[PDB]
């Protein structure tokens, strides 16, 4: 693509997301989702292989279906209230339609099937954008309409997301599919506390985006998309694999790392609401994510896999480009737990 | 030439609109009496139709507010002939 | 000087359609902002009485509202009659 | 709930102004000139009260003023008025511009026989004022009392007592 | 909005189409203008939680105005009870209701 | 003549059942344009003259037209027919009977509760009683796009330009 | 409704002309008579001949231009506003964006019927 | 609610079911998407005209133009898939299972 055209398409994706987050009118929110999808489709097809084309097609189908359901929910809400302002929904079935549409856009468990395939089918930069920036708009809408969501529907979808992200990621040797299933589990963690405290959702989203940015930038730095290709990285740049190991430990929520903060805060906020069984289930289920994170860490940094003879060529060469803000992303994703009370700034 | 003519066509429209404005109090006064008469005739009829419906109470406003509410077509023509209510609904739309 | 004149020469010699279209579009962009008549068009649109001019109750101290349509008070369309 | 109170049928009876749209349009300018008092008074009532039932007698006076206006037209040159509104009636848009000759001799009647000058362009569209005797409606919307507002915030900000108090943190 | 840029910058980006009692072209009124106005003036500045119970009457009247459900029920009852007495030869609709 | 919007809406739903049972896409498009025509008629009966003519000119003569044009290029060697599958017949028949059952229930009961509460007391009944004056309220509301809807015009025009750029990015095929 | 009667009459008379046109002639048909016409020989079916991205691209660009035209149609009533400077700014804005779409398609190959 | 609204919402439900229940062709699913948009347009138009929400008269125009932009995008995606496989069959879009 033309660098100017790619910059414009990226800016249009972000501007659709911003239109979603700054509008008080449902039509403009729908417009923002539309603009985001329109600009997003070409960045998925940037490399243009049949895998990229299929990933873009599946993404388009799911997002367009969700957008039509969202518009139908808006129209039912208007039919019963005459209201365009994004606020509590005045109709229950419109609320159900909207919740399902937003979950399908996010990729929650009953609508999760697109996330692994699309993430695998696109490049690591496209996947980084897909699993970080594309979560903002639906989650912001959900935080705005949280006072009218059905807690049972939302909590069901979140628990299923955690379970499926844990189980699906257990079987993966592809790094992009592992990232997608980790993303499903983390979206479940975000959406479980959404009925109770949207500040916890924002906190968890920020921590997850930091970890995902760090991990995807480490993968791009490594040029690895399979677990065996990553197993060669120690023999080229062991610093990258050790940083990746501490980041994976953070993703598993191991104290004293930054990834433990969202789980701990969400468990506390849930127990404040007489919710004890669900947090226990969620914390226990996250051990699956931690298991395949630990498998990746074993294959990458904690042990040394066989290398190749052609790796001696790569030793005499440096990186042409350097990932921006990667050291900051790594420090933020691992070391920020002592700063937890600053979460009140998100209030 | 089009400037001259379109400028003249704007004053003619102002004159027509002012003729309508002068006529409007008559039409408003007439429409009020017509609507009120239709509503009251419906009321007098439903006092007869609904005598035997047990818990029915005739004239009972559907709204909490006692403020005047402009009636729909159903309240006005719901007891009249199909031709009349068809006219009152679609006569303007269908007039070509 | 000669560079822009030569470019206009080449465009007029090979793409007269684009020259005419860009000149027409540029004038359509520019001319309204210089016209004394644009304000007149705004005034004509404002003087068109679509709605009923529902009156006011003179609580006293309303010396500029007419009373009657033919009283020397309220806006006048004498300007529009000669334009 | 509650009974919609309605006027009776004889509360709604009036001498109708039974002339057609072309007759009404032909006299409309002189009608606005000569019948402004009760017309504007009734329109004031209708917008002030937002109730057809509150302004019936004002509309009844509107009707009477129109009736007497037309009876004044009838006795001096019913004939030029008849020609003018016939010519207005012919055209399918009831245009004034096709009948200026007939409007001319209708207008130079009412001047000489009745004194009626025809309003100029824009005069009939003016917002005027009416000196009514009817009291100003107090609650035209029949509004309920509005809910009491949540108490405002008073006082000066003091630092959080013992800080965040989040678990083990001391600040 | 999640980020109320409009209220910080004083811009009206989409609030003008947000209700039917907002300013309209040529001052054409919404069908439920008074009902929406009364509900909005009741519910203003007391929060949605309070407004859901303490402005229930205004919102009910508004919803009835929008979708005349109870009005339609009452009209349907009058219609079908009229027929319930045409068959038996009980009720004769009067001349002004037949022509 | 008494009921016109109801026949139009029933035909609308019938066409929806027809093209959503998914025969070969040319017959699906034919059903879609029949549905669009009857829906344009529906909104014409409600006073939406400009909106219905927009349906016609841009949906049926634009978007559809383009759809049928593109189907005429990417199709099957023997472009399929409705009859070729028993699945199409089954889906269309089930949709038609679920239309008939629910319209009969609503007509003879007027208090169905399929997801939403419904009352087939008529369709003229909900119309309000008033004068719109010397203008079409719909046209005045839509012409407000340039005075009231500045933000809407900005975002829609940007999205259309982006759409051109996007289509040219995707279809290049490299 | 007059318009409905007019449409009914037009459609009915067109279909009647079909019926006379397609049933009145005397027929005698054999296999080689109704064979597809190919200038004296038989046509090849081949496999999905109507191809090439250019036919689809002109359709898509017409679709997007038609959408902007849909945005331009309310213009005759838009000139009747008191706020004429805003309306003129927005109408000219929409037309510049139409011109920009045309120019971008033009410069980036686009409208060309290439080799 | 009046029965026209019932039939319009029913049309939306039928289009949604037709889109969710796939068949071989991609164009059939895209036509179901278009039907969903058309039913949304008519529902919005009926609601807006009935309540005389005058400024909301422009909302169906915006919905139509944006949904047609999405339809153009989907058509381009279908054309790319067909150029890959000679058909628009969704069963060829399965190589991301591995
Ligand atoms: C960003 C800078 C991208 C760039 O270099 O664009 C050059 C740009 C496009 O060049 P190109 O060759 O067409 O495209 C190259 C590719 O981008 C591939 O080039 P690359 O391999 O260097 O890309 C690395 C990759 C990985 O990203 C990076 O290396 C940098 C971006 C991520 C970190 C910084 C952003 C997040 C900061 C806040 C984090 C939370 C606190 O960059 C991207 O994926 C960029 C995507 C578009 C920008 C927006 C990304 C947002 C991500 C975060 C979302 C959530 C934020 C919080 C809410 O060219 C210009 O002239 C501009
Ligand atoms: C509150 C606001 C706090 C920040 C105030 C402004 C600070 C300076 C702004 C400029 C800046 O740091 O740009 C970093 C910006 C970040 O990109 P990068 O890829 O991280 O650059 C690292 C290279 O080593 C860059 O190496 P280099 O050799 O290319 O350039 C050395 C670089 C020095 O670059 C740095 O020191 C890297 C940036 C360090 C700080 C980055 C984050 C700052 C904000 C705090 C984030 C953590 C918050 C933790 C708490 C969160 C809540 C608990 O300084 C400059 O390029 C000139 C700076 C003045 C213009 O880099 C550049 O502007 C140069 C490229
Ligand atoms: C340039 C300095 C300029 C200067 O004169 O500054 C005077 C300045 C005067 O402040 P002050 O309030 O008058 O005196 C201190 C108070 O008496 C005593 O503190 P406070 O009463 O003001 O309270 C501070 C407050 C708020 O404090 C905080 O939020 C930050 C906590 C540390 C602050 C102090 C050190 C910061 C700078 C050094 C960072 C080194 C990191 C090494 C990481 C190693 C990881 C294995 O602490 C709390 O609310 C709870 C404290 C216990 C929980 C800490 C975080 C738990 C979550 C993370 C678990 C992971 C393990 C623990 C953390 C990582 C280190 C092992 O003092 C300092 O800069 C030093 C303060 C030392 C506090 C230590 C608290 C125990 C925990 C950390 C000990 C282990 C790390 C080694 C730290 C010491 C060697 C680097
Ligand atoms: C790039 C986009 C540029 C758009 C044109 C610039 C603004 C045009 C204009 O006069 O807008 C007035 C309009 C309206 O202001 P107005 O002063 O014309 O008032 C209009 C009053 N009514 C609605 C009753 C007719 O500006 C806006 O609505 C601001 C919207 C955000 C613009 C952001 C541009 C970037
Ligand atoms: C307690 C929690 C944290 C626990 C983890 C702490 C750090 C662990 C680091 C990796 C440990 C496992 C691997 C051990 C084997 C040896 C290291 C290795 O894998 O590679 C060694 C290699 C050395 O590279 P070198 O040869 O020096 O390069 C010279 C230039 N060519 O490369 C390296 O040595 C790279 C080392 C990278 C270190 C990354 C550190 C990231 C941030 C750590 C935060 C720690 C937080 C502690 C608790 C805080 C609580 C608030
Ligand atoms: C107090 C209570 C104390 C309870 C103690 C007992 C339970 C906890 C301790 C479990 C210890 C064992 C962990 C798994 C070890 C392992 O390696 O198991 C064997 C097997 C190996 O799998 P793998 O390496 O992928 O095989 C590659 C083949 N080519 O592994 C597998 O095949 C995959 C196993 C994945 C899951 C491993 C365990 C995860 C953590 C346990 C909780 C699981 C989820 C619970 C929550 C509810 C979920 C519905
Ligand atoms: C609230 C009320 C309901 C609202 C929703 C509308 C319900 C009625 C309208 C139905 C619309 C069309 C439904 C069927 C759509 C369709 O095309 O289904 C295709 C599907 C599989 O097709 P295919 O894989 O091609 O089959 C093998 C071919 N050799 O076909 C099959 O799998 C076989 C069955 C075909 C017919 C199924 C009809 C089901 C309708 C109700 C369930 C869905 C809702």
């Amino acid at each position: 693509m033309n660098p100017i055209i790619y910059t414009t398409l990226i800016m249009t994706v972000m501007s659709g997301t911003m239109l979603v987050m700054i509008s008080s009118h449902w039509l403009l929110i729908w417009i923002g989702f539309e603009m985001n999808l329109l600009a997003m489709i070409p960045v998925l097809m940037k490399n243009f292989n049949p895998r990229a084309t299929e990933a873009a097609t599946k993404y388009f189908l799911t997002q367009a279906t969700a957008s039509m359901m969202l518009m139908m929910a808006i129209i039912i809400n208007l039919l019963y209230s005459g209201q365009w302002t994004i606020t509590k929904m005045f109709n229950p079935v419109a609320m159900t339609m909207m919740t399902m549409a937003l979950a399908m856009k996010l990729g929650l468990s009953p609508f999760h099937f697109w996330v692994p395939e699309v993430t695998q089918g696109i490049s690591l930069q496209a996947g980084l954008l897909l699993l970080t920036w594309q979560k903002l708009a639906p989650l912001s809408v959900l935080c705005q309409i949280s006072q009218s969501i059905n807690p049972n529907l939302m909590l069901t979808m979140a628990m299923l997301s955690i379970l499926i992200g844990g189980w699906g990621g257990l079987n993966q040797t592809q790094l992009r599919k592992i990232m997608a299933y980790s993303s499903i589990a983390h979206m479940g963690w975000m959406t479980a506390v959404l009925p109770y405290n949207t500040t916890m959702t924002i906190l968890n989203l920020l921590i997850y985006i930091t970890m995902t940015l760090a991990m995807f930038m480490l993968l791009i730095h490594s040029s690895a998309t399979t677990t065996l290709s990553l197993s060669h990285t120690w023999n080229k740049m062991p610093v990258i694999t050790s940083l990746m190991m501490v980041t994976l430990l953070s993703m598993g929520g191991l104290p004293p790392l930054s990834g433990f903060m969202p789980k701990w805060m969400i468990i506390q906020e849930m127990t404040k609401n007489e919710s004890i069984i669900m947090p226990t289930l969620m914390a226990m289920t996250a051990l699956l994510n931690l298991y395949f994170y630990m498998r990746l860490a074993y294959s990458s940094s904690l042990t040394m896999f066989p290398s190749t003879n052609n790796m001696k060529m790569k030793w005499q060469f440096e990186h042409t480009k350097q990932m921006k803000l990667l050291p900051t992303m790594i420090v933020l994703s691992t070391l920020v737990l002592p700063m937890t009370p600053a979460l009140s700034s998100l209030n | 030439s089009m400037m001259k003519w379109n400028r003249e066509r704007r004053r003619l429209q102002i004159e027509d609109f002012e003729a309508r404005i002068a006529l409007m109090p008559l039409f408003q006064a007439e429409k009020d009496r017509r609507v009120l008469q239709m509503l009251r005739e419906n009321l007098e009829e439903e006092a007869i139709i609904m005598k035997d419906v047990p818990d029915w109470k005739v004239g009972e406003s559907v709204f909490h507010t006692t403020r005047w509410v402009t009636p729909m077509m159903g309240e006005l023509y719901g007891l009249r002939t199909n031709e009349e209510i068809l006219s009152a609904t679609y006569g303007f739309i269908w007039y070509t | 000087a000669g560079r822009i004149a030569s470019f206009l020469k080449n465009a007029w010699a090979k793409e007269p359609v684009l020259v005419a279209s860009f000149a027409i579009g540029g004038l359509a962009i520019i001319l309204p902002s210089l016209s004394p008549y644009t304000n007149y068009a705004i005034r004509i649109n404002r003087a068109t009485p679509y709605n009923y001019p529902v009156p006011l109750r003179d609580d006293g101290n309303m010396p500029d509202v007419p009373s009657h349509p033919q009283d020397p008070q309220g806006p006048s369309l004498e300007w529009l009659k000669n334009l | 709930p509650g009974i919609v109170e309605l006027p009776t049928l004889e509360d709604l009876k009036v001498q109708e102004v039974k002339v057609s749209s072309s007759v009404l349009k032909a006299a409309a300018h002189h009608y606005g000139a000569q019948c402004d008092k009760p017309n504007k008074e009734f329109m004031l009532c209708r917008w002030e009260e937002k109730d057809p039932r509150r302004c019936l007698e004002e509309g009844k006076l509107v009707n009477q003023c129109a009736l007497d206006f037309f009876r004044q037209i009838k006795r001096h040159c019913a004939e030029p008025f008849t020609e003018y509104w016939t010519c207005i009636d012919y055209s399918g848009l009831q245009l004034f511009r096709h009948c200026r000759k007939q409007q001319a001799k209708f207008d130079e009647c009412v001047l000489d026989k009745l004194g009626w000058v025809r309003p100029d362009l824009g005069e009939l569209s003016k917002v005027t004022k009416v000196k009514t005797d009817r009291p100003l409606p107090e609650n035209p919307y029949h509004s309920r009392a509005r809910p009491e507002p949540n108490p405002e915030a008073e006082g000066d900000l003091k630092p959080a007592k013992h800080g965040s108090r989040l678990f083990f943190w001391t600040m | 909005p999640f980020f109320d840029v409009q209220k910080r910058l004083g811009l009206d980006l989409d609030r003008w189409m947000t209700i039917q009692s907002a300013e309209q072209p040529h001052k054409i009124p919404g069908r439920c203008h008074a009902f929406e106005k009364e509900w909005i003036e009741c519910a203003h500045g007391i929060g949605g939680i309070r407004a859901e119970k303490e402005c229930k009457i205004e919102f009910d009247d508004f919803v009835e105005c929008l979708l005349r459900q109870k009005t339609m029920k009452r009209l349907s009852a009058i219609k079908r009870q009229r027929d319930k007495l045409i068959k038996e030869g009980k009720y004769t609709p009067p001349p002004h209701h037949l022509g | 003549t008494m009921y016109i919007a109801f026949i139009l809406s029933t035909i609308f739903v019938i066409g929806f059942v027809g093209f959503s049972s998914k025969p070969s896409p040319i017959y699906g498009g034919l059903g879609l344009i029949v549905s669009g025509g009857v829906g344009c008629g529906i909104v014409l009966n409600f006073g939406g003259s400009f909106l219905g003519l927009m349906v016609f000119l841009i949906y049926l003569g634009g978007m559809l037209v383009v759809f049928g044009y593109t189907t005429a290029m990417a199709t099957e060697m023997y472009p399929e027919v409705w009859v070729s599958n028993k699945t199409v017949f089954g889906a269309f028949v089930s949709g038609l009977m679920m239309e008939f059952c629910m319209v009969y229930y609503a007509l003879k009961e007027e208090e169905v509760e399929i997801i939403f509460k419904f009352n087939g007391l008529g369709d003229w009944v909900i119309y309000d009683t008033g004068d719109s004056g010397f203008f079409s309220e719909e046209a005045m509301g839509i012409a407000a796009l340039y005075s009231y809807g500045t933000w809407l015009v900005i975002v829609t025009g940007w999205s259309l330009l982006i759409g051109v750029v996007v289509i040219m990015e995707i279809t290049r095929g490299n | 409704m007059n318009i409905m009667l007019t449409l009914l009459t037009n459609v009915t008379l067109a279909s009647l002309l079909v019926l006379i046109a397609f049933w009145l002639p005397q027929l005698n048909a054999y296999s080689e008579k109704t064979s597809p016409y190919e200038c004296g020989f038989d046509p090849m079916g081949s496999a999905r001949l109507p191809f090439s991205m250019k036919f689809f691209l002109v359709a898509i660009t017409f679709l997007l231009f038609d959408l902007e035209i849909a945005l331009l149609l309310p213009l005759p009533w838009a000139s009747q506003t008191n706020n004429l400077k805003t309306m003129l700014t927005m109408a000219l804005f929409l037309l510049i964006l139409l011109a920009a779409s045309l120019a971008y398609e033009w410069t980036q190959k686009g409208l060309e019927w290439a080799e | 609610m009046p029965l026209v609204y019932m039939n319009i919402i029913m049309a939306f439900a039928i289009a949604l079911a037709g889109l969710l229940m796939y068949r071989s062709h991609l164009m059939s699913s895209l036509l179901c998407l278009e039907g969903m948009m058309l039913s949304l347009f008519i529902m919005s138009t009926l609601i807006i005209l009935n309540t005389h929400f005058t400024l909301a008269n422009m909302m169906p125009i915006i919905l139509l133009v944006f949904a047609a932009c999405e339809a153009a995008l989907g058509l381009s995606l279908l054309v790319m898939v067909s150029n890959t496989y000679g058909t628009d069959y969704v069963q060829n879009l399965n190589l991301l299972q591995c």
